């Protein structure tokens, strides 16, 4: 069934949000790991360094 | 030697890598070398140095 028109509150409290956000947001550490790994190795990259806007 | 890998960053040069990344690090190394042999005239004994500052000039 099609959906009505998008309603949502424009302006909920942020507070209730992170509330669910924050537990949900939860890794266990290989997966913490694995994640800060890559992390680092695609800023690394990108501090080897012509560039761009933010550089000049 | 045989560098195994995720070895703790230690020393001015692991915390460098740490703060920079090891790919700036050896940029910056690069660019002490063009530093080093630019702006120093320097041997392992003076006749060294002297003999690589050398310019009929």
């Amino acid at each position: 069934n099609i959906p009505p028109p998008f309603t949502a509150p424009y302006a909920p409290d942020d507070a209730e949000i992170a509330a669910r956000l924050l537990p949900a947001s939860h890794l266990s550490p290989p997966q913490e790991a694995r994640i800060h790994r890559t992390a680092t190795r695609l800023i690394e990259a990108i501090r080897k360094r012509l560039g761009g806007v933010e550089d000049m | 030697r045989v560098i195994q890998p995720g070895e703790t960053p230690d020393g001015t040069i692991g915390r460098l890598v740490k703060r920079l990344g090891a790919p700036a690090v050896r940029t910056a190394t690069r660019q002490a070398m063009r530093l080093m042999g630019n702006h120093f005239v320097l041997g392992e004994t003076i006749e060294q140095a002297l003999e690589r500052g050398k310019p009929g000039q």
